[PDB]
């Protein structure tokens, strides 16, 4: 008969690529369009919310969550798939750094401690892996700025702009097409919010589209003062009020 | 049925009856035929012993569990095996803790209770067997018939095996008799022999396939064998 | 199709098939009954006589639970008796802890967590049986029946079995009789008649009636069987009835 | 799910019915059980001149006083000939005597019966179903010298003579007449040559056939090929004559 | 032949041979071409990425080239997912023997350890077997320097040059008729463009898509050190050999 | 019961026994027994006997069988309803027919497990000729042949040729000799020499067969 | 088909077991409506009638969870029971580790992830019930959290489950414009039972009497569901408006 | 058919799945060896012919178990290496443990119970490799040459032979190989062994390799050289 739909939990593909992968990136295809800009002085991550129905209050669902104040994430598929990655996620960060370190992890362990959480999940049986693509963007002191690309597969690659969701093939051009990497971060604000209104012209108001930056620190996210030492959170989530500025000077 | 439903323990059927348990009770209906009736004051059971060939000997199908009680293995003998250590170990535990030997009624619920476990649990191989349990306690005498399903029911007397239908006949309408009989054990195995005798299709008709227990409120549970159970033949 | 050869899986109807059959099988079993009085509650179930071999007061499918909660079901025998004797051991546990007695809508929440789990379960087979309890406790008279499904809600009377639809009728009609309902043994001799209803499709076979009741007037809340002349008033004022 | 669905039950067991085909597959054994003692014997099945006869060796010693044979896979049965030492000396450890041999094959059997990994009431140690044909012969003070064949599906008979493997079904008729109460010692040993050499395959030779006794005072004795081609030259004498 | 089990690795296969080990080689040959090369002097390493995206930053990941320890560089060609697994497992392994022994570890000593990894998934229970192709590149004192491939049925074989991935076959012919019994490093590393750039669509053959791994013991004190090249450093030695 | 290809196993066993039985060659084309008409089953099966019925000078040959050897359970897959009727009668005129081994009926196919166990009849077919892997020396009779016709150097002797064989029964070995002839037409010659059997065969062995069957799986 | 048997992804993404969730949750019919107020939250489910021989009292479809925080659950039977048993346990375990109260936020996420954990298991059947979630936060004030038997809960101005919640929802979204709010005036909780079964009876079209709702109120460090004797005083005070 | 499952004994007594890994075996290398009255002798084919392969970084095909019991075998290494690993632990176990070097018959007895072990636990595949366990008994100058097969047995020969053509060797050790007068030399049991292995190897010195163990706990090994020596005599007597 036709292939079973294995993850290669216990069995492996005959096809010699696994068919369900295509079958979970549907999942992420089944996705909101979700877009990143890596720049030099910052990163800037892009993505739209759901209306789903007109009493739905928009302010509860938050596709862009924090892991760290110098890390921020957005995803794109289903909303219970990514609780459960990154309640687990977060406790990984804490016992294999924060607990021994005693610091914010970084880019580089962070992001790969993420998709070894897939990679159990595609090697043990009977669990489905989760089929949510996430792109993460963080600054460190190590590496700097980045920006990754989670697939469900177990692979993250860099990117300098890169689209997820039902646009990930159509907005991935979008993004090379008004955007270069000798942009800035400013101006590569500009840019996520025209290739993100093309996603759905129905509203572009703040709240069915949630932006983030990052970039400099800033001191009132940090609660409190005195030691010059510890860094401000270089994560600033934009109140949809501040996003409506946004647009009005787009 | 192949496959369909009934195909597994855990499949149910359209009507609710599972057929997988009628299968167990198959092996009953060709295996060691053996007739029991009791008293108030007495309990007899008649097992059938069989063999492979005239060189096979036979094999005692009557096991013993407590020096009260009794019962005989028709079925699969390695299902017999373990329920029959289940109750050696339920009698022993009831006289370390409880210090009285098991009660007919408490042993089966608790041989209810053990087979039921296998059942509604995915896997394994349900217990097959019939076991007819006599035994004396405070109470009386009294007989279990045990079915592959796990039901218990109070008889007077019962037999199953090949051609059950033959001692069941003859207990309908001697039921009035050996109810009667109290204080006089040779009578009530005298009926015994007469029951399995229209049963049986007259394979063998020697001594040393018939075994022959009794117990009572006097004799304990004994075996009998050979020139024992020849005085009766 | 497939749904019922794998254990907890969603039908295109919406519920299992094998969560179905299950209550499809507790038609094929005896008939038993209830009535829920003002003071306790009454339990009558009819047991078919397979032969003359029968001995009476052994085959009683009664089922206790402490000392003032009765217990009947209708199915599977063996499946029915394992039910009773984990609920034996649930209304222990809670006496271990709290050192009181369990009430009524307690008892429901342990039996209903423990079989409606294993109708989450595939390595459970669900219970293809359905049971009646009830009694006296603390806060009174209170009437639950578990069905096999999971489901259960508080019952002013308890029918079910092959007989279940010539009972319900009877059942129905308690307010019609007395609007305050019958008292504890007149509910006796109400609940026998309705045995000697729900036989007509049984008359092939004999039966053997076996009434149980608690509540506080006479028995002050306690489980006992009714005999004496109890028993046979029930019965003869059943059969001058069906004349 | 090929034999363990597509077939229409009739209420039987298809697991160990399949192994049944494979124990007459296994080599050729006979044995009878007399009151002088009990003469085993059973088959080397050398295909090839350069197999070793002595160094394999089909017959195993669970007790002085008690022998045994082999007919099947010897996979499946060094998990019973190592629990069946094991309840050889667990009866020498706590009792600290010898076990009869209906007492010792009932303990042997009780591995037999059970299989699975799961369980409830009885612990469990092999993963999979298995089975093999053992012969367990011996002698006590209790019932004498006693012969039993341990199958792993249904419960062990007593036999006074049995034959199991491929020559199992013939050699069997052969026993309701040749066979008799009053067979002594030297009798039995003859009789048997004269079976085995016709329901085995090849010649008979003291390479190819490899015979034991068991009585009480010498216990398991294996017959040496030296002595073993005695007997051989005898039945050939007899043979002759007749 | 008709019906055939994929399931279970226990299950054998009547030809004999692992139905699943035949198409792993095919998503290995789906990957870039990685070829080894065992020098005299070192060991060479030269491969070439699969993705072909501009947006990608390639200089700042490397997807085949990864680091052991300070004597042993490998380079996997397979999923991603078993390969971060079974890399991190592999620096687990080779650090306990710098526990114990206080020494490091030996190429055929971990090589031999890191193959029953894989075969332990196909002799014992019903999880996945992975199917990697490395690079095995170190030196000891032992055999000396030692080159080693692994293969998806869990085992490993001498290769004194070898290459995997798409164009197998292809590369390894052009290798046999280059090869040099000496193997100088400076011929390593023209040998190494020079089949790669056949076996590459790109006739420019990029620096960013490359990945160039040198071992040499001709470093100060005739010690063994490895230095990965930037992309930068990539592209200066395309020119040396005439590739641009 | 023969086994094979058609050219080697099931073509070469044939027509050579004709030869020295002195025996006529028949050949009855298996997929001719079945027209797809009901009754021409046993129609034409009872003709191929009358031909050879009278004097019987000939023996009746029948090659490549991929249809009236299987007729599966049914009138789909590759089976026919008309060929469960067919192979009863063939049975029938099997047995019937009686002499003393003038007239043979010889029939291969690829696999005789879809056939009618009635048709198989233990003891009329006693003959099961499986196709095996020939050795060396099968070569050198197949090299002596041509190299009667074919002038070779004296250098090279039947030893040399037959030192690089790989799965090539019979028929191969007139088609390798064949571009080991055609290459000495590019040198203007008509008698190979060592110089050219070695240029030759290396043309022949090589980019021919792609699946390769090796021990490296070590 | 084996495919539609499967709990992982199907062929074109859309999970026919989830499909049956959602389908199960209509098969009993019951129109419930979930609205915020001012400072009260009030919620009303529709109590379906049996003959007499079933206790109204006993029968509910709204389960107590703790002072302040109520659920209904509009689905299969035996699987809200059991959800309402995994609700009061975290409850309680919340109360003790990080002793404080558990939002309905928080609340329908724990069973949201618990929802995914059942999937992940082969012998366990995920829960095919929806878990509405409401409650008086202590900063955000009224919020409902409704949990999908998939594990999707987000907050809502009004919403409701059945057949007419596209009806309920096209009424109540155009009265909310009018006022530009969405709460409900009248902050005595007393009037905001009124004023929820009034447009609750205009979006279904059916008038209820006592015995066919479930009036559920939730107020400050308190909550009560109301019996039949104060459903019945309700209808009383809307019928007079 | 049976080949999905292993308990199931299938209507022909033997499982599919044991035969399914014999055929693995029929391609397998050639193992040949022979055992003579003061010495065994263990011959073997690695194959020399793979291009770009260093002869002195490849393992040896022959495993060293004990000072006087070496190992040789035929089939897929992967599975080997686990047997070969097993029997070296258990092989120091036996010096751990009992103080005695490795017995020939005791390592043969547990590597069949390796072999039965993971055949009967579910979920575990067995090893379709047949191992030759060759050497000289604690104390004792007799040989000893066991096997083991993959359907859980074991047996012993004075010659056998595995692997591919192993019909066509087994003809050469019956006709050839007298039990009754084993060779007393130490040249004629190895000249001999080597004229098995030209069957396979077809004239070819690099593709044979042969380790000799002698009493006392020696273990020599045969150069390329050496073995090409007894080549060209084996080679004198069919050109003559």
């Amino acid at each position: 008969m036709t292939d079973r739909y294995s993850f290669s939990l216990t069995t492996f593909s005959p096809s010699g690529k696994l068919g369900q992968i295509d079958y979970a990136l549907t999942a992420v295809k089944q996705g909101v369009t979700s877009l990143g800009i890596k720049a030099t002085n910052g990163v800037v991550i892009a993505t739209e919310k759901k209306s789903s129905s007109p009493l739905a209050m928009s302010e509860t669902l938050s596709k862009v969550s924090l892991l760290t104040p110098d890390i921020g994430a957005v995803y794109s598929g289903m909303g219970p798939d990514y609780r459960v990655l990154v309640d687990k996620s977060r406790k990984v960060a804490h016992t294999s750094y924060k607990r021994i370190y005693g610091e914010y992890p970084p880019t580089k362990l962070l992001v790969s401690e993420v998709a070894k959480i897939m990679q159990e999940a595609t090697q043990s049986g009977g669990v489905r892996p989760f089929g949510v693509s996430l792109l993460i963007a963080g600054h460190d002191e190590f590496n700097g700025f980045s920006l990754y690309q989670v697939d469900p597969s177990g692979s993250y690659f860099p990117w300098k702009a890169t689209a997820i969701g039902k646009g990930s093939v159509a907005a991935k051009t979008f993004l090379e097409k008004r955007w270069n990497d000798e942009l800035e971060l400013e101006d590569a604000i500009h840019i996520a919010l025209l290739t993100l209104k093309e996603s759905v012209e129905g509203e572009f108001n703040g709240d069915t589209i949630e932006l983030a930056i990052i970039g400099d620190e800033n001191p009132d996210l940090l609660g409190y003062t005195g030691i010059p030492t510890d860094k401000g959170p270089r994560f600033r989530k934009l109140t949809s009020q501040e996003i409506n500025d946004r647009l009005e000077a787009l | 049925f192949r496959n369909n439903y009934d195909g597994d323990t855990v499949t149910f059927s359209p009507t609710g009856r599972l057929f997988q348990v009628e299968y167990a009770l198959e092996a009953i209906k060709q295996g060691s035929v053996t007739v029991g009736l009791r008293s108030n004051t007495h309990a007899v059971l008649v097992a059938l012993k069989r063999n492979a060939d005239e060189l096979s000997s036979y094999q005692k199908k009557i096991i013993k569990c407590d020096e009260h009680m009794g019962l005989s293995l028709a079925g699969l003998a390695p299902d017999a095996r373990v329920l029959s250590n289940y109750l050696r170990q339920q009698c022993n535990y009831s006289s370390l803790v409880f210090n009285r030997k098991l009660a007919v009624e408490r042993a089966g619920h608790l041989l209810c209770d053990k087979a039921q476990k296998n059942t509604q649990s995915y896997g394994g191989r349900p217990y097959g067997v019939g076991l007819l349990i006599i035994g004396y306690d405070k109470s009386g005498a009294h007989l279990l018939e045990f079915q592959p399903s796990g039901n218990v029911t109070e008889l007077y007397g019962t037999a199953i095996g090949a051609r059950s239908q033959g001692a069941k006949t003859y207990l309908e309408r001697t039921l009035d008799t050996f109810i009667k009989i109290d204080g006089n054990p040779d009578e009530l195995i005298k009926a015994g022999v007469e029951a399995i005798s229209q049963s049986l299709r007259d394979e063998s008709l020697t001594v040393d396939n018939l075994s022959i227990a009794i117990v009572g409120k006097d004799t304990p549970f004994t075996i009998y064998d050979g020139e024992a159970v020849a005085k009766y033949i | 199709t497939g749904y019922d050869l794998s254990n907890s899986v969603f039908s295109p109807d919406g519920r299992n098939f094998q969560v179905e059959y299950a209550v499809k099988a507790v038609e094929n079993g005896t008939t038993s009954i209830g009535i829920k009085c003002n003071d306790g509650v009454v339990f009558a179930v009819e047991k078919l006589i397979t032969s003359k071999l029968l001995v009476p007061q052994k085959n009683v499918k009664i089922q206790v639970v402490d000392r003032h909660i009765g217990c009947v079901y209708s199915g599977l025998i063996p499946d029915g008796r394992h039910l009773v004797n984990r609920g034996r051991e649930e209304a222990a546990s809670f006496k271990k802890l709290y050192k009181t007695p369990i009430p009524i809508p307690a008892f429901a929440d342990r039996l209903g967590q423990y079989v409606q789990a294993h109708t989450l379960y595939n390595s459970v087979r669900p219970f293809g049986v359905s049971t009646i309890f009830g009694g006296v406790d603390k806060n009174g008279a209170h009437l639950y029946m578990l069905e096999p499904s999971g489901s259960y809600w508080g019952y002013k009377g308890a029918a079910t079995g092959k007989g279940r639809q010539s009972a319900k009728a009877e059942l129905e009609k308690l307010v019609d009789h007395h609007p305050e309902g019958l008292s504890a043994r007149e509910a006796v001799k109400q609940a026998a008649k309705i045995i000697y209803l729900a036989h007509e499709d049984n008359k092939e076979k004999d039966f053997e009636l076996e009434i149980s009741w608690c509540s506080l007037s006479e028995t002050n809340g306690l489980h006992k069987f009714v005999k004496g002349d109890l028993l046979q008033e029930a019965i003869d004022f059943a059969q001058k009835e069906i004349n | 799910d090929r034999g363990v669905s597509t077939f229409s039950p009739e209420g039987r067991l298809f697991q160990v019915e399949y192994s049944l085909e494979a124990i007459k597959l296994g080599s050729t054994a006979i044995g009878i059980a007399t009151k002088e003692g009990v003469v085993l014997g059973v088959e080397k099945r050398a295909t090839s001149p350069l197999l070793e006869s002595d160094s394999i060796e089909k017959i195993v010693e669970i007790d002085r006083h008690i022998g045994c044979a082999m007919s099947g896979l010897t996979a499946d049965a060094r998990s019973m000939i190592e629990h069946a030492r094991t309840a050889a000396v667990t009866h020498n450890l706590y009792y600290d005597e010898d076990i009869n041999v209906e007492s010792l094959t009932q303990s042997v059997c009780d591995l037999a019966l059970r299989f699975g990994e799961g369980a409830s009431g009885e612990e469990r140690l092999m993963s999979r179903p298995f089975g093999v044909a053992l012969l367990i012969a011996g002698h006590d003070a209790d019932d004498g010298y006693q012969l039993f064949h341990a199958e792993p599906s249904g419960t062990f008979y007593r036999y006074n003579a049995k034959a199991i493997g491929s020559g199992s079904e013939g050699a069997q008729a052969e026993l309701l007449n040749e066979w008799h109460s009053s067979l002594t010692l030297k009798e039995a040993e003859l009789l048997v040559l004269k079976i085995l050499k016709q329901v085995m395959e090849e010649k008979l030779d003291e390479n190819n056939a490899q015979l034991s006794c068991i009585t009480k005072q010498d216990g398991f004795k294996i017959y040496d090929n030296e002595k073993t081609a005695e007997l051989i030259k005898e039945l050939k004498e007899k043979e002759a004559a007749e | 032949g008709s019906r055939r089990y994929d399931s279970r690795t226990t299950i054998f296969s009547p030809e004999g041979r692992l139905y699943q080990v035949e198409y792993a080689l095919e998503s290995i040959s789906h990957a870039g071409t990685a070829i080894g090369i065992m020098a005299s002097d070192g060991i060479v390493l030269a491969a070439e990425r699969k993705v072909t995206s501009t947006l990608l930053e390639q200089d700042t990941s490397t997807e085949k080239l990864y680091k052991l320890n300070d004597k042993i560089a490998v380079a996997v060609a397979g999923l991603t997912a078993d390969a971060e697994i079974l890399i991190n497992t592999a620096r687990i392994h080779a650090q306990n023997y710098l526990k114990t022994y206080n020494e490091d570890i030996p190429v055929e000593i971990l090589v031999r350890r890191l193959s029953d990894i894989k075969q332990g998934y196909t002799q014992h229970g019903g999880l996945r077997p992975f199917g990697v192709s490395f690079i095995y590149a170190g030196y000891d004192d032992r055999y000396g320097y030692q080159l080693y491939t692994s293969n998806p049925s869990g085992n490993y074989t001498g290769w004194k040059a070898i290459s995997v991935g798409a164009n197998t076959s292809a590369a390894q012919t052009l290798l046999q008729m280059d090869y040099k019994d000496d193997m100088k490093v400076d011929d390593a590393i023209e040998l190494a463009l020079k089949t790669l750039s056949k076996t590459t669509d790109s006739s420019a053959l990029t620096y960013d898509r490359l990945e160039f791994a040198t071992i040499r013991k001709g470093a100060n004190d005739g010690e063994v050190y490895q230095k990965i090249f930037k992309p930068q450093e990539i592209k200066d030695i395309l020119v040396k050999t005439g590739i641009t | 019961i023969l086994y094979g290809a058609p050219g080697t196993g099931k073509t070469l066993l044939a027509k050579a026994v004709a030869n020295q039985t002195s025996a006529t060659f028949l050949r009855i084309v298996g997929s001719e027994l079945i027209q797809k008409y009901l009754g021409d089953g046993p129609r034409l099966c009872r003709q191929i006997f009358k031909v050879a019925g009278e004097n019987a000078p000939s023996i009746v040959f029948i090659d490549e069988i991929d249809a009236i050897g299987t007729k599966r359970y049914d009138s789909n897959s590759g089976g026919e309803r008309e060929i469960q009727r067919t192979m009863l009668e063939l049975l029938n005129q099997l047995d019937g027919f009686d002499d003393r081994g003038d007239v043979k009926v010889i029939m291969a196919t690829n696999k005789i497990e879809t056939l009618d166990p009635a048709l198989i009849r233990p003891g009329r077919i006693d003959r099961k000729i499986l196709f095996e892997n020939p050795d060396l020396s099968t070569k050198k009779k197949i090299l002596g042949i041509h190299t009667s016709k074919m002038n070779l150097s004296e250098d090279v002797n039947l030893e040399t040729l037959v030192t690089t064989k790989d799965d090539l029964s019979g028929a191969d070995i007139q088609a390798m000799c064949t571009e080991a002839g055609l290459l000495a037409l590019r040198e203007r010659r008509m008698q190979v020499t060592a110089e050219d059997f070695k240029q030759a065969k290396e043309r022949v062995m090589k980019n021919k067969v792609e699946e390769n069957l090796e021990g490296l799986y070590l | 088909g084996y495919d539609r048997h499967i709990t992982i992804f199907s062929p074109e993404g859309r999970l026919y077991q989830v499909e049956y969730a959602f389908k199960a949750t209509n098969q009993t019919n019951i129109n419930s409506l979930a609205v915020r107020g001012k400072d009260c939250t009030v919620v009303i489910s529709q109590k379906k009638v049996p003959d007499k021989l079933l206790d109204p009292t006993t029968v509910s479809y709204i389960f107590c969870i703790s002072r302040t925080i109520g659920m209904v659950v509009n689905g299969p039977i035996p699987d809200a029971r059991n959800a309402a048993l995994r609700a009061k346990a975290e409850a309680a375990e919340f109360r003790y580790k990080y002793g404080y109260d558990m939002p309905c936020d928080v609340l329908a996420k724990r069973m949201a992830n618990l929802s995914q954990i059942y999937t992940q298991r082969a012998y366990m059947r995920p829960l095919g019930v929806i878990l509405t979630f409401v409650s008086v936060d202590e900063e955000l004030g009224p919020s409902i959290y409704k949990t999908d038997p998939a594990g999707y809960y987000v907050g809502y101005k009004a919403t409701a489950t059945g057949p007419k919640q596209q009806e309920i929802t096209t009424n109540l979204e155009n009265h909310f414009k009018k006022s530009k709010i969405d709460h409900i005036n009248e902050e005595s909780w007393e009037k905001v039972v009124e004023f929820a079964i009034t447009h609750m009876i205009d979006a279904l079209g059916t008038e209820f009497s006592k015995n066919d709702l479930e009036v559920g109120v939730a107020t400050k460090d308190k909550f009560f569901t109301l019996s039949a004797e104060n459903i019945e005083e309700r209808l009383v005070a809307i019928a007079e408006q | 058919g049976y080949d999905r499952a292993l308990s199931i004994f299938s209507p022909d007594g033997h499982i599919f799945q044991v035969e399914y890994a014999l055929e693995a075996v029929k391609r397998g290398t050639c193992a040949v060896g022979v055992k003579g009255k003061n010495c065994v002798v263990l011959g073997c084919e690695r194959r020399s012919t793979l291009k770009l392969q260093d002869t002195r970084i490849t393992p040896s095909k022959v495993s060293k178990i004990d000072s006087h019991v070496v190992l040789s075998f035929s089939g897929l290494n992967a599975d080997s290496r686990i047997l070969i690993e097993k029997a070296r632990v258990e092989a120091q176990s036996h010096r751990l443990t009992l103080e005695d070097p490795v017995t020939v018959e005791y390592l043969t007895r547990y590597v069949a119970g390796v072999q039965q072990r993971y055949t009967q636990s579910g979920g575990v595949r067995p090893f379709g490799v047949s191992t030759l366990i060759a050497g000289f008994d604690p104390r004792d100058d007799e040989p000893k040459l066991y096997q083991t097969e993959p359907s859980g047995i074991y047996s012993s020969w004075s010659a056998q032979t595995i692997g591919r053509n192993s019909k066509t060797v087994r003809e050469f050790l019956e006709k050839n190989y007298d039990r009754k007068e084993p060779p007393a030399t130490v040249e004629e049991c190895v000249k001999l062994t080597v004229r098995s292995l030209l069957e396979v190897v077809q004239t070819g010195a690099k593709n044979i390799e042969i380790t000799v163990v002698k009493p006392d706990s020696d273990i020599v090994a045969l150069s390329s050289e050496e073995i090409n020596q007894y080549v060209t005599q084996i080679e004198q007597e069919k050109q003559e």
